[PDB]
RNA sequence: CAUUGCCGCGAAGCUACCAUCCGCUGGAUUAUGGCUGAACGCCUCUAAGUCAGAAUCCAUGCUAGAACGCGGUGAUUUCUUUGCUCCACACAAUAUAGAUGGAUACGAAUAAGGCGUCCUUGUGGCGUCGCUGAACCAUAGCAGGCUAGCAACGGUGCACUUGGCGGAAAGGCCUUGGGUGCUUGCUGGCGAAUUGCAAUGUCAUUUUGCGUGGGGAUAAAUCAUUUGUAUACGACUUAGA
RNA sequence: GUCAAGCGUUCAUAGCGACAUUGCUUUUUGAUUCUUCGAUGUCGGCUCUUCCUAUCAUACCGAAGCAGAAUUCGGUAAGCGUUGGAUUGUUCACCCACUAAUAGGGAACGUGAGCUGGGUUUAGACCGUCGUGAGACAGGUUAGUUUUACCCUACUGAUGA
RNA sequence: CUCACCGGCCGAAUGAACUAGCCCUGAAAAUGGAUGGCGCUCAAGCGUGUUACCUAUACUCUACCGUCAGGGUUGAUAUGAUGCCCUGACGAGUAGGCAGGCGUGGAGGUCAGUGACGAAGCCUAGACCGUAAGGUCGGGUCGAACGGCCUCUAGUGCAGA
RNA sequence: UUUUAGUGGGCCAUUUUUGGUAAGCAGAACUGGCGAUGCGGGAUGAACCGAACGUAGAGUUAAGGUGCCGGAAUACACGCU
RNA sequence: GAAAUUGUUGAAAGGGAAGGGCAUUUGAUCAGACAGGCCAGCAUCAGUUUUGGUGGCAGGAUAAAUCCAUAGGAAUGUAG
């Protein structure tokens, strides 16, 4: 007979299976639609999640009750050193889908990206791309034939970039290598842009602009095996229940004489690939810019880093992206920022954000001071040796 | 009688082609079918689209990954129609289905090879004029096939190349027919005409 | 010590509509309303054709990725009981969903076309063809031997080579020239027997190995230790001459 | 559903609709006794999933005795929702509210090695009626042990030649 | 301004009431699903007609096995008379009946049977005979007894309880 | 003519019937079946159609079929949808 | 010193059981003959069948038709 009372489903069946993602670097499964009138640009960028802070800004929302007043907003800071362009990849359209025709690599690759090709770098003779590097050596005619194949064929051009994870306060030293689509004009001109940018760096300023809605693609934080109560948000069973409370009581009817796929079960929670959309960029901060964290309204000489550093991350010495709100993944994680796949005209986009203040107190406690100068001015002088 | 037979599937009815191809496969003939997006099904498009959605409705209720696998491409619709005309769970029918290749468009090697028709299965020979019919590329696009535009682009390219082939082939058969006409009214050619040749 | 003795605060981590953030836009349609319009000289949303149109459907997008679906790319081990790869030819063993003259390439229409020719270059004129591949090409020679001329400068096999086109899986197609044979286009000479009146009477193409002689290259992965963005254990993500 | 006497200020058919009559369903209750008595765990609730459409709401429409507003009839449509409580073990009911709406059903009258055990249906006890009595009562009342998965599949995750 | 009516307008069929074939409406259920499936539309649908073809343990013919019947067969039946031969028909089977056989322990008789130069037992995708119950042989292992035939006898044959 | 086993729960179909709104319901009549029975066909099935069975061989058939699964005409013909 | 059950070696096969029946391939293994055994082919026959070609007859309205002659007639009317 029927359920006797209606309730909606627990959980979303479009995020199935709730398994561990295949890599720590989430895949960009769609790129923006190419307009061949625009100049050649990267559709995406790579960065690392440093952590969050909070801001104050005025609101430009006519009709809102909080129009032209201040609001406190959480912002996620993604540390974005410039990417190094090392390869190009050609893709032809086939009746079975998109197919990589060939890849052309740059002549010199750093040990950062070479270390990606090794499980055991410390024992290795480090032979990667040693015979490839001797195809540029005579005149590069074997490289120009492959680039001519990419120009002749290849309706889609993607570019290989890697992160500079040494510019980044992590103990990893092995770069993340990714394929970013080249949007813009003329497949030939895409190949020319990529060959010009071989061994070069693309900064996040020349890809992303302020007040841009972007998408974050990241693998979420892992939690291991989880019961159904937190994995799907089902109701807990009463206190009187024998054999445990943290369970789904009925896991099926007698017929179909099988547990159905829509029934909620214990399993892996987190470390899933997520693409979250429409996060607005609030600051594209330069790295060679003292006063990363100053605004036009504050002008206190301070960087984006909190006192004591970002917790578990470290300092930011690089360019960063201050994006509004929450994005998947935890701190230290590689995250791919992508352009918006559609043109949004929703009045929460197209709002020009001007920060009034960025919080830089310690996240390692309940911080009280924004700068050590403020701390010294409040507390006076202590016992600590001069 | 050929080592493989290449059927141009354009203007063919899907069941009347699939039963013929199923019998050729089981009798030991290797069959490759091309231009499966140009196949026909009799009856109107909304008729056959409701038939596909009725098929699309049925799946295993406890696990949709073990259900009937609703394959969307026109070559796969032809393959599904031709399974069920073959005992495909036996080793003999598995070996028969290994003799069949079905493609959308005409890709390589087969684009420089002779394509045949099966006149038992031709729509213009079987359907009464006025009877509506469905094109399998349009039906596949409606039920979720992604590659109708790519196949059309490649088929336009292939037809431009094939017409440049055929212009040279007519230019050669002009000369060959004229040179055979010069050898006519000779004592060897009248001798051959006395024997039906 | 009081099975964390108790009380206040308490970082970190986890967590809460008890906190924040974010949750896309195109196509085809249903009902229905229409257009043109016959049947039925009128009319008519319908019969042929056609427009719009729903929280629908299918895409876009989002999750997983076939552990027997696929692609691209990097490196590929000798001073290591001389290992690895490629090329060629000698012999073995495995087999074979089944060689036995050739899978012989327009596209479109089918109440229409193909071919040839001509002009005004068209949705043209004229002629011709179909009524099946019952075709076309190929096909003579000890499973095809040895040899002599005639005519022609054609045809064809194999390697060498020039140039070009082909990415849907191109892995093929078209060429330029020189060798190198053969030629049944025509006319001759020699041989075949006894496989004893038939007994596929063995002539195909994949895997491999091993032998010989000719090139080529000179690595990684895993355990163990380590990390914690990970985690029941595996696995994952890091580090280490 | 058909037919349409009649109602609907005139007007059969906007909405209805008598006397008749044709069906569908299997969520009611009977009818039967085919399966199970070397046992298929017997009510309700809780939890949780899916399915149906005879659509309450939401989307788009057609009709009205549709001026507006609010309604009513009908179409496509099950995409998405369909509540919080008082009393009762209840199913059902009834009321207070809130809501866009608080539609109807199925899945062994879904679901007990998922729970719970209020009810019913063992053994204790009381009452009323019946019975001479022992005792009876689909009459009332109160108390009354809820066992086992580590196997196979299925499912959820996790490795892997 | 509206009608039964008409012509300088046209240019050959038209109207009404029915009858019944197919199709459509009436036609709504619950896991996803069933002309058996795939599919199929001058069909691979419906109605009908004519031929060809396919194939049952059925029919025809022949062989062999059994059974039953009806016969033949004695003066070397050119030595097997519940024997041999001829002719014909027939052959499903639970419960059940009857017959002819196979096998096991023990007893009387016989083969002046087998055996430490290897009895019995046991193992053997080795062989032979029998429709079968079974019987026989070869090889391995083994170490003391055991077979055939004619009869007698029973505590005589196992997959289940 | 003697002797003796098993059985003494039946069930289905056509036709004729009774009770019941009806039932794969309950109860009778006649025959044929299943039980007790395989085989070919009806996809599947105790009972329907066909046909009942020693072991084989060849031929022809029944019922049912002949697009393909699947042996056998994508037969021929007149229409209807 | 049997079986169940197990180890090792050998052989073989293995996409959601395995096992079995008919038939053959392949592999393994095994019995046998001539002093005519096996397996075949051809011819001429016999038995049972299947598929063709072709000859001569019989019947019916002693086919009906066509054809030939003759009479009459029309129209989907030929020439004038
Ligand atoms: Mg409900
Ligand atoms: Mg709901
Ligand atoms: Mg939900
Ligand atoms: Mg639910
Ligand atoms: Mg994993
Ligand atoms: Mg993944
Ligand atoms: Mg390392
Ligand atoms: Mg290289
Ligand atoms: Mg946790
Ligand atoms: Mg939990
Ligand atoms: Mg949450
Ligand atoms: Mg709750
Ligand atoms: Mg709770
Ligand atoms: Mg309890
Ligand atoms: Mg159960
Ligand atoms: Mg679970
Ligand atoms: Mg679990
Ligand atoms: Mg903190
Ligand atoms: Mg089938
Ligand atoms: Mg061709
Ligand atoms: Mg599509
Ligand atoms: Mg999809
Ligand atoms: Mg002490
Ligand atoms: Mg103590
Ligand atoms: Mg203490
Ligand atoms: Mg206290
Ligand atoms: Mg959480
Ligand atoms: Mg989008
Ligand atoms: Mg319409
Ligand atoms: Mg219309
Ligand atoms: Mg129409
Ligand atoms: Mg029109
Ligand atoms: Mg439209
Ligand atoms: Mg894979
Ligand atoms: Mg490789
Ligand atoms: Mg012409
Ligand atoms: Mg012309
Ligand atoms: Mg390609
Ligand atoms: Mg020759
Ligand atoms: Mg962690
Ligand atoms: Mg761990
Ligand atoms: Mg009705
Ligand atoms: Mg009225
Ligand atoms: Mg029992
Ligand atoms: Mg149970
Ligand atoms: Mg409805
Ligand atoms: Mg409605
Ligand atoms: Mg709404
Ligand atoms: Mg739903
Ligand atoms: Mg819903
Ligand atoms: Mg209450
Ligand atoms: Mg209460
Ligand atoms: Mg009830
Ligand atoms: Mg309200
Ligand atoms: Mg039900
Ligand atoms: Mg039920
Ligand atoms: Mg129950
Ligand atoms: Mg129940
Ligand atoms: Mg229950
Ligand atoms: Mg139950
Ligand atoms: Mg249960
Ligand atoms: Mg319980
Ligand atoms: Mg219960
Ligand atoms: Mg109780
Ligand atoms: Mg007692
Ligand atoms: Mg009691
Ligand atoms: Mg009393
Ligand atoms: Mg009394
Ligand atoms: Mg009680
Ligand atoms: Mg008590
Ligand atoms: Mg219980
Ligand atoms: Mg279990
Ligand atoms: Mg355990
Ligand atoms: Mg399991
Ligand atoms: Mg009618
Ligand atoms: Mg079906
Ligand atoms: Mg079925
Ligand atoms: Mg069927
Ligand atoms: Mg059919
Ligand atoms: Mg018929
Ligand atoms: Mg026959
Ligand atoms: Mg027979
Ligand atoms: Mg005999
Ligand atoms: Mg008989
Ligand atoms: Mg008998
Ligand atoms: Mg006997
Ligand atoms: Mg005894
Ligand atoms: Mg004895
Ligand atoms: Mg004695
Ligand atoms: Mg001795
Ligand atoms: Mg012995
Ligand atoms: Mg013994
Ligand atoms: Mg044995
Ligand atoms: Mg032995
Ligand atoms: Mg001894
Ligand atoms: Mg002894
Ligand atoms: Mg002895
Ligand atoms: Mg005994
Ligand atoms: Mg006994
Ligand atoms: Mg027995
Ligand atoms: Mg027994
Ligand atoms: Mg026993
Ligand atoms: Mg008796
Ligand atoms: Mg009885
Ligand atoms: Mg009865
Ligand atoms: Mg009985
Ligand atoms: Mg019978
Ligand atoms: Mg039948
Ligand atoms: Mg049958
Ligand atoms: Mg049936
Ligand atoms: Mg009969
Ligand atoms: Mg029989
Ligand atoms: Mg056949
Ligand atoms: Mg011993
Ligand atoms: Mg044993
Ligand atoms: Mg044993
Ligand atoms: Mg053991
Ligand atoms: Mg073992
Ligand atoms: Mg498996
Ligand atoms: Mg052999
Ligand atoms: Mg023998
Ligand atoms: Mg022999
Ligand atoms: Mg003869």
């Amino acid at each position: 007979s029927h359920r006797k009372y209606e309730a909606p489903r627990h959980g979303h069946l479009g995020f199935l299976p709730r398994k561990r993602a295949a890599s720590i670097r989430a895949r960009v499964k769609a790129f923006p639609k190419d307009d061949r009138s625009k100049p050649v640009a990267l559709t995406s960028f790579l960065g690392y999640k440093a952590g969050m802070t909070t801001i104050v800004r005025d609101l430009d929302r006519p009709g809102s009750k909080f129009h032209k007043r201040e609001v406190v907003e959480a912002v996620t800071v993604v540390d974005t050193p410039p990417v190094v362009v090392v390869g190009v990849v050609g893709y032809v359209e086939t009746p079975r889908g998109l197919r990589s025709l060939t890849t052309v690599w740059a002549e010199h690759l750093s040990d950062e990206v070479k270390r990606r090709f090794y499980k055991n770098w410390y024992k290795s003779k480090k032979k990667a791309f040693t015979k490839y590097s001797a195809k540029y050596a005579q005149d590069g005619a074997g490289i120009e034939r492959e680039l001519a194949r990419i120009k002749k064929y290849a309706s889609v051009v993607r570019v290989l970039v890697h992160t500079q994870i040494r510019k980044t306060p992590l103990a990893q030293k092995k770069a993340h290598l990714a394929e970013i689509q080249l949007n813009g004009g003329s497949i030939s001109e895409k190949v020319d842009w990529a060959r010009e940018h071989f061994e070069k760096t693309v900064a996040v300023d020349s890809v992303f602009e302020q007040n841009e809605m972007i998408d974050a693609i990241a693998v979420t934080k892992g939690h291991g095996f989880e019961g159904v109560t937190h994995r799907w948000g089902t109701k807990k069973l009463p206190r009187k229940t024998h054999r445990g409370l943290r369970k789904v009581a009925c896991i099926g009817a007698w017929h179909p004489a099988h547990v159905m796929w829509s029934v909620a079960r214990a399993g892996q929670r987190g470390y899933h690939s997520r693409t979250s959309i429409n996060h607005k960029i609030y600051r594209v901060g330069k790295g060679d810019d003292e006063a990363n964290g100053a605004t036009s309204f504050d002008r206190t000489k301070k960087t984006i880093t909190p006192m004591g550093g970002f917790v578990h991350y470290g300092e930011i010495k690089n360019d960063f992206i201050m994006v509004k709100g929450c994005i998947p993944g935890n701190r230290k994680r590689i995250v791919t920022l992508r352009k918006s796949l559609y043109t949004n005209t929703s009045r929460k986009a197209l709002e020009e954000v001007s920060l009034k203040w960025i919080d830089t107190a310690s996240k390692f406690g309940k911080g009280r001071f924004q700068t050590p100068a403020e701390k010294h001015a409040f507390m006076g002088t202590l016992k600590k040796d001069l | 009688v050929e080592p493989v037979v290449v059927i141009d599937g354009k203007g063919h009815l899907v069941g009347r082609l699939a039963s013929v191809v199923a019998k050729q496969l089981l009798n030991g003939q290797k069959i490759v079918v091309v231009r499966a997006e140009e196949l026909n099904i009799s009856g109107e498009f909304f008729r056959n689209k409701l038939k596909y959605h009725d098929f699309l409705r049925k799946a295993t209720a406890f696990n949709k990954t073990r259900g009937p696998f609703h394959f969307r491409a026109p070559s796969r619709i032809f393959y599904k129609a031709l399974r069920g005309m073959v005992s495909h769970k036996t080793a003999r029918g598995k070996a028969a289905l290994e003799r069949l290749k079905v493609f959308e468009g005409i890709p390589p090697p087969y684009d420089k090879k002779k394509r045949v028709v099966v006149p038992q299965a031709l729509r213009v020979l079987r359907l009464k004029p006025g009877r509506k019919y469905t094109t399998l590329g349009k039906l596949s696009t409606s039920v979720g096939w992604k590659y109708e535009d790519v196949v059309a682009k490649l088929e336009a390219k292939r037809k431009v190349s094939s017409a440049e082939y055929y212009a040279k082939k007519r230019a050669f058969t002009k000369k060959v027919a004229s040179a055979n006409a010069t050898a006519a009214e000779s004592d060897v050619a009248k001798q051959l005409a006395a024997l039906g040749y």
